[PDB]
């Protein structure tokens, strides 16, 4: 979960397009990111997990899939240092917090 | 105790399948069909046998799944039925519910075919072998049954629900019956007490048909790590002055009100049955009644204690 | 073909019974209950049978009918049918399908009810009978049938449409459905080839029911008289310079576009019209076997309510007791 | 008797007709438009074409005793209706062949 | 009371209409059809009005009527609806449910069309009337209610059952809700106290259709003279030593027995439906949660009054 | 007309694959399933498109073509549909009922779902293309078909039958809904005249899956040679005296005697099959419906009994203290 | 009720025909009598009342119907000697009693 | 290779077909009746009349490894049995036509 993986604006200006459409190229660098943190929980429970965040940085947007190996080894160091509460679960107060 | 979502030993939807084809962290084999809103283990045709098991090996002291299934059937009348393992190895074929035989560990069997001619099935039977023992499919195991329920899963309106839970050297298996849309509305099933499992196994799920068909469609499968509250280290000092959660918890939801406002008037900005709606009425109006006869239950249990309370003076 | 409208043998809304409560041009007879709106040819009543046929003959080498009716019933199942004759003499009463048998003609049945056991019904059957050949009830006429279609017209939420067609001794069916308000959407259903018809009949519309109970309601019946566009003569310079057709066709847009723009705002100075619209007059059946059931449950509820207050109670004071005492 | 002019002119028929749906009634109309009123209220189908059963409703009528027409007297005035005023024999009758005669 | 059948001021099935076309000693005008079945006392027509009224007139101190009934719609709005009057003479005719205006007795309305716009119809109204008051048609005469209460009785599954009682000067309205078979399930609806209806008057029904139009059927009348227990006299020594009852009792339960018996196999000597009977199983269910929380009521109740008496003490 | 089973270009059970798992003469791709008793085109998934159209070139002037399939749904309302070509070129993918749009022949469909909102489906619609028109999904491709039927096939106790037979430039299909387990009992569904095929063209059977699912399995596909009565030489003096062939019919009816008593008495020596009618493998969906209703009493029940118990001991050891105290 | 009106057997011998057929042409008078106290019982109570004994003596089997005021007579002259409990109902007890 | 006679007069073969609903083994019949019996046991629609599907059914076949034979062979083998056995030109083998060779 590096800094300009979730600081790019057209990503998410792509995602929320077919029920919200406000372009506006101003967004502040805590509101990008919410609208990341919202549209990743799809099960509405307004957290994000492991399953969530794999499906977040391999997505269907051409390149080769990722090694399953790769793929373990980099959401186990993003989980390693946000999570704070050892619940398996992110939080916006962690993700806000890391 | 304390749970902990594990990720690699679960799959879900609704992104259940990757580009590849395949579902991340497990390995399906035999007629299973992997979609994005579930795994389809064993189609309705005859004989089909599918399986989906995990591929690392899990290493959990006590653990909690929750598997989200339905058996849909044409019939009333189904076979063979589901099987949810915690083994020491995947077998990935074989059959004993489209699973191997003499697998090392627990299987709960969700039994849908009366074999024995007893009119026990649909039933849940817990399993255990250490590596010896045949599974006996001519009588449904009863012979080798740590314990059973009689509940019936097949064609019920919503998602059938199992909490399987091993937690101090016993499982438990609760069931939601399928009547109710609610997550969270797990009944009894079954015990069994002084459980010894191995501690290397790999989580899988199979299913298998016969002669009559049904569809058995798992939806998701969530594994949770279970801690005891004394033996976790609580490593304090690491909220960071728990002021910036109180700061941003009020902002994150002021901010998806107000995303829900605006969705609001963009759904209606550029644009249910009969029948269903009234069906969806009657099943809601039917949990009403459980729920009011439950709490009347507990308030008349309320009224035994204060009672005896008072015969105590 | 050219169609001309036939009106002594045809009756329609909404003034189809005049002051003296009969039809113009038409007897009816039975249990039929002809009505301003429609003509309901068979109650839902256990043994009812009714017929509305006419009163002078007609002679036409080709024709068309348009039949406008609802097959109303409580139950998936309805009993017994409709039918819709052109015959040689009138049909007023007899036990097929509350008409006469033995007949020399031509008649469509609706059946909703299968006697046979075949579960080919409802349909529409094409018999015709020279007038020595009885009508086989128990097996649904399927022995002496000259064709058939196997289409659903009871319990739609439009009336329910049907041409019956002889043009060139060809007799065809064609069914609208009534799933759509539209009144120009038939569907084939049936066709008979060398069909052979006397010359002059009356025509009639029959309904019976048996065991179960439906409602037969008939709301227009529409003769039309065929002719071939070789055989009609033109009879030319009867126009009178067609000028004056042009003169008044757009003096007559023009009326009533004032009409319209006139009942625009008179329809909305003094709103008082209550209005029926078409979602709150129909209703599934199975549909009304769940609501009912929903109802079941409304009772259901209110029994615990109470129960719950009174365990209430014997909460309460005794708390009291209890508080007293001790 | 007939369709006569009289008949369809009679501007008090027409005003207690258009009741409850028009209200506006105004006593200085011309002989023209009438006609078109009585045309638009005799047509019930909506698609603006007389028929013999619309013609039938009319000439019969409801209006508040009086005797009925007998059923071969009111033939014979719709025969001679559709004889002398349907020039194209489809049955039905236009606003043209009405303001014919 | 002691209860006495009147077959004079009844009607009922299968015989209901005799060979000449009446029903015996009842008259019908208007639109009622009447059948061997039932009596359709308003068709589903527009502008539908029709009665069926007693010939005879009934001389009754205190009485009882037994009405069976359905209101069948096609939409779930209906008019207008169906009435049961005891007055002093046969109206037959009329705007007030489809019988006359003035009557001089007691009137229960069916009103299934709500006039007022306040959501209270369907709705069962009790209005009395000396012969000199209109009925208010306009807003359901919530003005000259003696008593009303809302049951719904359209489009239920079972015919709808109603219990009228005039004993010592007070009128009891008592309905069957119609979602059970059972011909004694009656419940309270309304009730009124010194009602004075003359001794001599009609008894009689009608029904009347607005632009909503519903079939508005009556499967059986049955009128019960109500006496009092002291005042009726015993007039003894009547019996005719009590015995022969005894000695014909047993032979005819044994004949009836027998009777059966013969029925029984020559039912298959020479010879329901899917839906159907599960609908019927559904209302039987609805109905046995039904008795069973009335039943836990009265318990209850019980517990109640043993606990008050201890309380006593 | 005489008409010649042709292997090459048909698929049955109860053997249809092979040990390889491929059906033979046939090309499947998608998401079709094939099984030995039938091939599931497109399972109850969402998103599935699948198909299986044969590998050589049929070439063919005229031919009858005669389909038994099954579309299988839990809710009332199904999607997407089915669908049977003959086209020039193979249709393995595409948006169009699983099958590529831009076809050269005729396609068949069978729609389950209104997509142009006129309560008109499902239905059977005709469409021929030459190659340039796209396939109006969203209008159910109500504007290019040359003929259409309002017919019912999904959720039958019976498969459903279809025939469609090209005969002297006339396509003809016809429908047997399914609710009798006759093989022969056709009814006419919809016909188009002067029809444009090609010469040579490969048949194939598609299927599709959008939101709602439905199983869409197939258990035959025959394809038969359609010759005229007049065109087909006889070629005589080739049944070799025809008296062997009545010497041998009597031997093989006799053998079938034998056999039929022979299994009379081994059916019933040692009975140990289970056996299956159909009347415990269908059940129509709205008594599906209720029947989950009813079990959601047989739940509510329990939660009495057990809480009637709780008051019933209440009442008894509380007359107990009740009777030691008084 | 004469006693010539129920004790005739071809009437109930063609009544009971349909659902139970035993022609016998030997019943005693308590039999066909018991019969005629079965059949003509359509509610199934086991009882008789005033209408069920109004449709058996008019019945459908021609003859002009019946005046009313003679059925009210004859019925009430029926009911007055008959009927021993004055429940305005008729029992076999009674029946068999008159 | 085809239809040779040592290939349906082979009675193992038949024997270990007729196992589980014909239930009585015999090593002395005629190879006259085992014929009878193959044409009974590859005609699965009950029709009484074999086709190219059921013969392909029936040379391919799965009796437990062996290799499978192609689909132009098949082909060769399935036209080669038409072309000179199916002497009506219907597609289907009557019994007559199976006894011819
Ligand atoms: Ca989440
Ligand atoms: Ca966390
Ligand atoms: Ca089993
Ligand atoms: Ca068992
Ligand atoms: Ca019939
Ligand atoms: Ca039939
Ligand atoms: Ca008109
Ligand atoms: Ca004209
Ligand atoms: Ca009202
Ligand atoms: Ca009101
Ligand atoms: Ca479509
Ligand atoms: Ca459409
Ligand atoms: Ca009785
Ligand atoms: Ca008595
Ligand atoms: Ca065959
Ligand atoms: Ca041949
Ligand atoms: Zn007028
Ligand atoms: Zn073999």
């Amino acid at each position: 979960l590096d800094k300009n993986t979730v600081h790019d604006q057209e990503h998410i200006m792509e995602h929320l397009e077919g029920v919200i459409n406000k372009p506006e190229a101003e967004m502040s660098p805590q509101e990008l990111q919410l609208h990341y943190f919202k549209m990743h929980d799809y099960d509405g429970n307004n957290l994000l997990d492991g399953l969530e965040l794999s499906t977040a940085i391999t997505h269907v947007h051409q390149a080769p899939l990722m090694s399953e190996d790769e793929l373990i080894n980099i959401i186990d160091g993003v989980l390693r240092d946000d999570d704070k509460n050892n619940d398996g679960y992110i939080d916006y107060a962690e993700f806000a917090k890391s | 105790p304390h749970r902990r979502f594990e990720y690699k030993y679960s799959f879900k939807g609704p992104h259940l399948v990757q580009s590849d084809g395949t579902v991340p962290f497990w390995a399906h084999a035999g007629n299973a069909i992997p979609s994005s809103d579930q795994i389809r283990v064993a189609p309705s045709l005859k004989s089909q046998r599918g399986s989906v098991w995990t591929k690392t090996k899990a290493a959990f002291e006590n653990w909690e799944v929750e598997v989200t299934f339905r058996v849909t059937g044409r019939g009333r009348i189904g076979a063979d039925g589901l099987a949810i393992w915690y083994a020491e190895n995947q077998g990935l074929e074989g059959p004993v519910f489209g699973s191997a035989d003499l697998w090392n560990g627990v299987g709960i069997f969700f039994d849908s075919f009366d074999n024995d001619g007893k009119k026990n099935n649909p039933a849940i039977v817990i399993i255990g072998n250490n590596g010896q023992i045949h599974y006996d499919h001519q009588n449904d195991g009863a012979s080798q049954a740590l314990a059973s329920c009689q509940r019936d899963f097949r064609n019920k309106p919503y998602p059938v629900r199992a909490k399987i839970t091993y937690y101090q050297n016993t499982l438990t298996v609760m069931i939601n019956n399928g009547f109710t849309p609610d997550k969270n509305d797990y009944e009894f099933c079954a015990k069994v007490e002084n459980m010894i499992i191995p501690a290397q196994g790999h989580f899988g799920i199979s299913a298998a048909t016969g002669g009559l068909a049904d569809d058995h469609d798992v939806l998701s499968f969530l594994t949770f790590q279970l801690t005891e509250p004394g033996k976790e280290p609580p490593t304090p000092d690491k909220e960071i002055s728990e002021k910036e959660k109180e700061k941003y918890q009020e902002e994150f939801e002021h901010f998806q009100q107000e995303l829900d406002k605006k969705k609001e008037e963009f759904q209606k900005g550029h644009p249910e049955s009969v029948g269903d709606r009234e069906l969806r009425q009657v099943f809601e109006g039917q949990n009403r009644i459980h729920l009011e006869i439950k709490q009347l239950n507990r308030q008349l249990d309320m009224i035994l204690d204060e009672q005896r309370r008072y015969v105590s003076s």
